[PDB]
């Protein structure tokens, strides 16, 4: 229906691949937020069919591997690693708890809804969020229900709960009803709300997804081109802008770098809405969450580009083809590996 | 056609003695006219 | 030998029962007789306040069944009398 | 070949000459 | 302008296609919506779709005069078409041509017309149509009659006589000055005699002696 | 933007696969924003539950979420369970009628079913049903479980209030223009003046659809205003154009003046009665025929009816014309007897030389000469005709339940020149494999079987045919069965262009043919898969039909001397079953029935003769 456009441009470094694998058949066509974890040199990541591995981190080599599933396991909310322990989510409502040195699932536990968003681990509690607006906090040791809270919601979108962000023993957490709201992690209680946005059209305006909380300055944005700064512990709102998108956002340098839900590529101040650049070129044409590496932003896009940005004023560092299957997923990078997944299981690290 | 002009007069029933003939509908009444004007072809049914 | 062609059963009239005419008492009103028995098909519209309550039958190319009763009102609505014909003869 | 629908569900044709024409009731 | 069209389309119906008088004053219909003329138009459409036996499209020019037009100094006129509108769907050419009393069909555009009738009568009794639709009221008076009758005379070969005594009562208290009504007599008194109700049957022979001649 | 999976949370009785099976929404061989078709999802979940004794079963939420950049829909349902609840019994009180011994019977159970709620609903309906077949119209029913949960078990409390009886007063007919009113008076089994029954009043429909002139037949049954116990029973119809005025003329220097015309109508202005009027003329053949049929001459369904015809061809010449007289009644519902009397008169003249004609002849004292065409022989017979019928076909146009079966059959009267029997009998059955008669099973037979009496042969001109649109699908009409065999004069034909097997010349023996001569027994069958129109505007959805067939038959020669002519074909062996399969179209236009197939004789043997692409007017069926 629409143009999606190349751009022409020298590749300045061709950053080098450093190796690649598969696992299994992968993500393909179905939408989730699925993507690998890093940590202790091992790198940790999944199949939607059920296959989990542990891969080493300089080579590819598989250190580690399992199958959950059997229908398969359905396997969903990513791969989060903290402490000795690893947390996995499903579609099937199950929540799987693996140790970190042995694969062997410590428990298994249901959370009675998709638990389509990422697992939080923090001051003792897994934090897991709900397709149904139930947020739940789970006992670290055996999987045991703390407490949860309940979120109303539109039947409108696929929003995924983006997960919690935690500070001072209390969670701030984008309900897909369009407001933004503030828990309190040792007994479910909710401390404050606010609305993001508001529109006459109800029916098809979209909501909320993932709130960031830097120095007590609470940053959310609204698929509908809606952005606040807020408070941390009230609803009173800085200031807001017409911005927003389905994908994360990054805050960082008194910077704030969004990809827009037309797939536009912006930067702002910290401070309030003043735009510092955008870029166009690569407007329409799907794009995933940025990050940074080594100090220059990186995007993938759905047809197997990565594109390297200078973040000064979003010039294009470089553009270079990985893997011409398209991603589709958050890439993640940490202590200097970039590592990402292609849409099917291929995984690679430059 | 003039079909209509060929019906039978409307002679009325009278009562016989003693018992009563039923009710009289009050529909289909046809209130007395003049009856002075044309009918049929000698009538002009062209727009005023 | 037309009684091999077959003739559907005819009913004819209101329904009536002993159950039913047997609490029919001179002193009910119209009002009474009617919701008892419910309303009558047929009436002398000649100027008689009287109601004809018939039940015939025919089915089978059998004999004719039928009861047959009578009711005669006054001029205010109150029953006068009662005549039932069990059978026809 | 002349032929003819003067009216709905009549129909006439013309067509030596073979000349027919139906109408249904 | 309307001016020649429309005048064209006059000299047509006088003498002429009426078909190109309807495209003409389609056409006029169509380009002029509103003008001087509409509303007379509207009345020769209505005149030529009866003329042309395209009796749906009367009905629903009648309709929509009315609709645009509740008072108007000649809608007696417009209401005496209506009447004759929908008396016209009750003739058929082919039953016509055979001879055939076409009495027994569906009668429910003669109740119709005669409502139609019965209200031009009644709320302009001034009007110079009265005495057509007088006629027209005297000869449905017997056409909605006679289609009672032949279902009274139907009953009584299968033997329904309850429906027979009722039927016949409905005709005497709708119909009591149609022949159909007069002829109809004898079957309520066979009715009335085929059942054991003989103080009725006197009655009914009463009735038939006291009228006959 | 379309759905990519449907995620069922919390199932453990049933899989995904297995419940998504029955939903009218699916991701594989897409669609979206079918908001009608979740909701139907939606109860046919809960029923199909229902079904298997969850009494308990609950749906606490359902949602639709879009993916973004309309790339796709999920959709999920919050299912909650229960357990499975045995059925204690059924409790029955209230308003009763006086019948309990059948309300009782006809909600009894056997101990250890489980709860279903389909079976509570056919409760409700037979109870319903039957109070509406003593004629109290409108009961009300109503019915709760009472659910133990301790033991697992379910008691049914069922409260009823029978109501009233209502009494018909009028019956009214609207939408009939042309058909009498006596005509639509004559189906219905309700009379007026007499308790109403829904078992009665529901037969009006169907004895008016099999009367087959009316498209629709909706009933009605409003309530008298101002009256406790009145209903007006009114039925709406539209009639079809129901036959036709065919004619047309042949002139021309070549053609000479010749014409065709007839008239043939099921309704003749109406009144009931049907009639045919055949005739054409040309300058070698004649041809007349006149019928009328009174489907109701007396009340009680007497009907009579008959027909006089005449014919005759000059080339051999054959001359023929007769009259017959048909009288029928009903014996039941669905059953009826024909019988009637007949005469025909025939004679042929110059009678070509063949062996299947001459044997014949044979038998009746007749010595022609051989190979000699100065021949002639006459013909005058008395006939007695009879048969049986039965007919229970939803329709008359498309037919989609019930079955046909219709035998008939002639004997010759003694003193009549021939001696002969002949039987035929037609069969039709239709079953219905859908809900919504759109899928339908056809099956057809013909049988048929004549032979003579007292040594003598059947007249060669009664001989059945098989082949051609009407009965075997793809043959050349009349081409199956035995060919003639000519033997080897002194003709007009004889100078040149004549066949040359019968010629002084061409031939001294026998030789096979081409020219059916049809035989003393037949066997056809066929099969058609009625189908949905793939696509075709609304206005002519129900004017269409199309299907896919199967068809065999055969036909073979009784007493046929297989062994003074065994050096051809032996015509007696009955195995030599003729096949052929294609697809059909029928179309009731506004001019009257067309049939149009295109077969293909995959099957067939020597002699036979192929036509693919065929049409014709059936009036069959």
């Amino acid at each position: 229906v629409k143009m999606s456009p190349l751009p022409t441009v020298e590749n300045q470094f061709t950053p080098t691949t450093a190796w690649s694998t598969s696992v299994g058949s992968g993500i393909g066509n179905f939408y989730s937020n699925l993507h690998p974890a890093l940590a202790d040199n091992v790198v940790y990541a999944a199949d939607r069919a059920g296959l989990v591995k542990a891969l080493n981190a300089d080579d590819g080599k598989e250190i580690w591997s399992v199958s959950l599933a059997e229908e398969p396991a359905l396997l969903s909310g990513g791969v989060t690693v903290s402490g000795g322990h690893v947390y996995i989510g499903s579609e099937k409502a199950q929540v799987y708890a693996l140790n970190t040195s042995d694969g062997t699932v410590a428990w298994q536990t249901k959370v009675a809804g998709e638990a389509l968003s990422r697992p939080v681990v923090s001051d003792g509690l897994v934090l897991i969020h709900t397709s149904n607006g139930q947020l739940q906090a789970l006992n670290e040791a055996d999987g045991a229900v703390k407490w949860t809270v309940n979120l109303d919601m539109p039947s409108l979108s696929l929003r995924g709960e983006s997960a919690p962000t935690t500070a001072f023993g209390a969670a701030v957490v984008g309900g897909d009803n369009g407001r933004v709201s503030a828990v309190l992690m040792e007994q479910g209680q909710m401390i404050w709300q606010q609305r993001i946005s508001q529109a006459t059209g109800s029916t098809e305006i979209d909501r909320l997804s993932t709130p960031v909380v830097v120095n007590g300055v609470v940053f959310a944005l609204a698929y509908n081109g809606n952005l606040t700064a807020l408070d941390l512990r009230s609803g009173q709102i800085m200031w807001k802008r017409e911005l927003g998108s389905v994908n994360d956002f990054i805050v960082d340098g008194n910077r704030i770098y969004l990809v827009d839900q037309n797939d536009r590529v912006m930067a702002l101040t910290i401070d309030g809405g003043v735009t510092l650049w955008t870029q166009s070129d690569l407007l329409h044409r799907l794009l995933t969450s940025p990050v940074l590496y080594n100090g220059n932003l990186v995007v993938g896009d759905s047809e197997g580009y990565l594109h390297w940005i200078n973040v000064e004023d979003g010039r294009f560092v470089a553009q270079q083809k990985v893997d011409s299957s398209g991603f589709q997923t958050e890439p993640v990078a940490a202590d200097g590996k970039l590592l990402i997944q292609a849409k099917d299981g291929t995984v690679y690290s430059i | 056609d003039e079909a209509y002009l060929e019906a039978a007069p409307l002679a009325e029933l009278h009562a016989p003695a003693g018992m009563i003939l039923p009710v009289t509908s009050g529909d289909y009444a046809i209130p007395v006219t003049n009856g002075s004007g044309a009918v049929g072809k000698a009538l002009d049914i062209r727009p005023p | 030998l037309e009684r091999v062609v077959y003739r559907p059963d005819i009913n004819q009239g209101n329904y009536l029962t002993a159950n039913d005419v047997s609490k029919i008492r001179v002193g009910m009103t119209q009002q009474q007789v009617a919701y008892a028995l419910g309303t009558p098909l047929m009436s002398d519209p000649f100027g008689t306040n009287t109601w004809f309550y018939v039940f015939r039958q025919q089915p089978g190319h059998e004999g004719v069944t039928q009861q047959t009763l009578t009711l005669t009102f006054n001029s205010s609505g109150v029953l006068t009398n009662i005549d039932n014909k069990p059978a026809l003869s | 070949g002349l032929n003819a629908e003067i009216r709905d569900n009549v129909r006439f044709g013309l067509e030596a000459v073979n000349a027919n024409f139906r109408y249904c009731f | 302008p309307p001016n020649e069209i429309y005048a064209t389309a006059q000299q047509k119906l006088q003498d002429g296609n009426w078909r190109q008088a309807i495209t003409q004053l389609e056409a006029l219909d169509n380009r002029y919506p509103f003008g001087p003329y509409s509303q007379q138009v509207q009345l020769d459409l209505i005149y030529a779709y009866y003329k042309n036996a395209d009796l749906p499209l009367a009905q629903a020019a009648i309709d929509r005069f009315i609709r645009l037009n509740p008072t108007h100094p000649n809608i007696d006129y417009v209401m005496y078409m209506r009447g004759l509108t929908n008396m016209a769907l009750d003739d058929s050419a082919l039953q016509g041509f055979f001879g055939v009393d076409r009495s027994d069909r569906d009668p429910q555009h003669a109740r119709a017309a005669f409502s139609d009738f019965s209200k031009l009568v009644r709320g302009y009794p001034n009007s110079q149509y009265t005495t057509d639709a007088t006629k027209r009221l005297v000869f449905l008076k017997d056409r909605l009659a006679k289609y009672e009758y032949s279902v009274a005379e139907y009953y009584t070969e299968r033997g329904a006589w309850v429906a027979v005594v009722n039927r016949v009562e409905g005709m005497l208290r709708d119909y009591p000055d149609t022949q159909a009504t007069r002829d109809a007599l004898p079957l309520m008194e066979n009715a009335y005699r085929q059942m054991q109700m003989n103080a009725q049957a006197e009655k009914v022979a009463k009735i038939i002696a006291a009228n006959s001649s | 933007a379309e759905i990519q999976q449907i995620n069922i949370v919390g199932n453990h009785a049933f899989t995904t696969d297995e419940l998504i099976s029955h939903f009218q929404l699916r991701d594989e061989v897409d669609r979206k924003y079918q908001k009608q078709k979740l909701a139907g999802d939606l109860e046919t979940l809960r029923s199909y539950y229902l079904d298997r004794g969850y009494a308990r079963f609950n749906i606490d939420s359902t949602q639709v979420s879009l993916t973004p950049d309309k790339k796709g829909i999920y959709v999920t349902v919050n299912i909650t369970e229960g357990d499975q609840y045995k059925l204690s019994g059924v409790e029955v009180s209230g308003n009763l009628a006086g019948h309990s011994a059948e309300i009782e019977q006809l909600t009894k159970i056997e101990p250890g079913e489980l709860y279903n709620g389909t079976k509570v609903t056919k409760m409700e309906d037979d109870i319903k049903k039957l109070l509406g077949r003593y004629g109290y119209a409108y009961p009300r029913v109503q019915s709760m479980p009472e659910i133990n949960d301790a033991d697992k078990t379910v008691k049914l409390r069922v409260n009823v209030d029978a109501g009233n009886r209502f009494y018909v007063r009028k019956i009214r007919f609207e939408g009939n223009d042309t058909s009498k009113d006596a005509v639509l008076r004559r189906e219905m089994r309700q009379m007026e003046g007499a308790w109403l029954g829904s078992d009665l009043v529901d037969q009006g429909k169907e004895r008016l659809n099999r009367l087959g002139f009316f498209e629709t037949v909706d009933t009605d049954t409003q309530r008298v205003p101002g009256s406790p116990d009145q209903v007006d029973v009114v039925y709406k119809v539209k009639e079809r154009n129901t036959g036709c005025f065919n004619f047309g003329i042949g002139y021309g220097t070549e053609s000479g003046v010749s014409f065709q015309a007839g008239v043939q109508q099921d309704n003749w202005l109406g009144t009931g009665y049907a009639v045919g009027i055949n005739g054409t003329k040309n300058d070698y053949q004649t041809y007349a025929e006149l019928s009328v049929t009174n489907p109701y001459f007396t009340v009680d369904g007497v009907s009579l009816g008959g027909r006089l015809f005449y014919n005759d061809f000059q080339a051999y010449t054959n001359k023929s014309y007769g009259t017959d007289v048909t009288l029928g009644f009903p014996i039941n519902e669905y059953n009826s007897l024909r019988a009637g009397l007949g005469y025909v008169h025939n004679s042929l003249s110059n009678m070509q030389p063949q062996v299947a004609m001459w044997r014949y002849l044979y038998s009746m004292g007749e010595h022609p000469s051989t190979s000699d065409q100065d021949n002639s022989f006459k013909t005058d017979d008395f006939t007695f005709n009879y048969g049986w019928t039965y007919n229970k076909l939803d329709r008359g146009y498309f037919p989609t339940d019930g079955s046909r079966v219709n035998l008939t059959g002639k004997v010759t009267i003694p003193g009549s020149d021939n001696e002969y029997y002949k039987v035929t009998l037609d069969t039709a059955t239709y079953v219905p494999i859908d809900d919504d008669h759109k899928w339908v099973v056809l099956g057809r037979t013909r049988w048929g079987y004549g032979d003579g009496l007292g040594g003598k042969e059947m007249p060669f001109y009664e001989n059945f045919y098989a082949g051609g649109s009407s009965t075997v699908r793809g043959f050349q009409s009349n081409t199956i069965g035995p060919k003639a065999v000519y033997f080897p004069q002194a003709s007009n034909y004889d100078p040149d262009y004549d066949y040359e097997c019968a010629t002084q010349d061409g031939a001294k023996d026998l030789c096979k043919s081409d020219d059916a001569v049809g035989g003393n027994a037949m066997a056809v069958a066929s099969l058609e898969f009625i189908t949905p129109t793939p696509f075709i505007s609304d206005k002519y959805a129900n004017s269409v039909r199309t299907s896919f067939f199967w068809d065999m038959g055969t036909v073979w020669d009784t007493n046929w001397d297989s062994s003074q002519y065994s050096g051809y074909p032996d015509y007696s062996d009955p195995s030599n079953i003729r096949m052929s399969a294609g697809i059909a179209l029928q179309w009731m236009s506004p001019l009257g029935p067309l049939v149009f197939s295109y077969a293909q004789p995959f099957k067939k043997y020597d002699g036979d003769k192929a036509e693919q692409f065929q049409f014709n007017i059936g009036k069959t069926w």
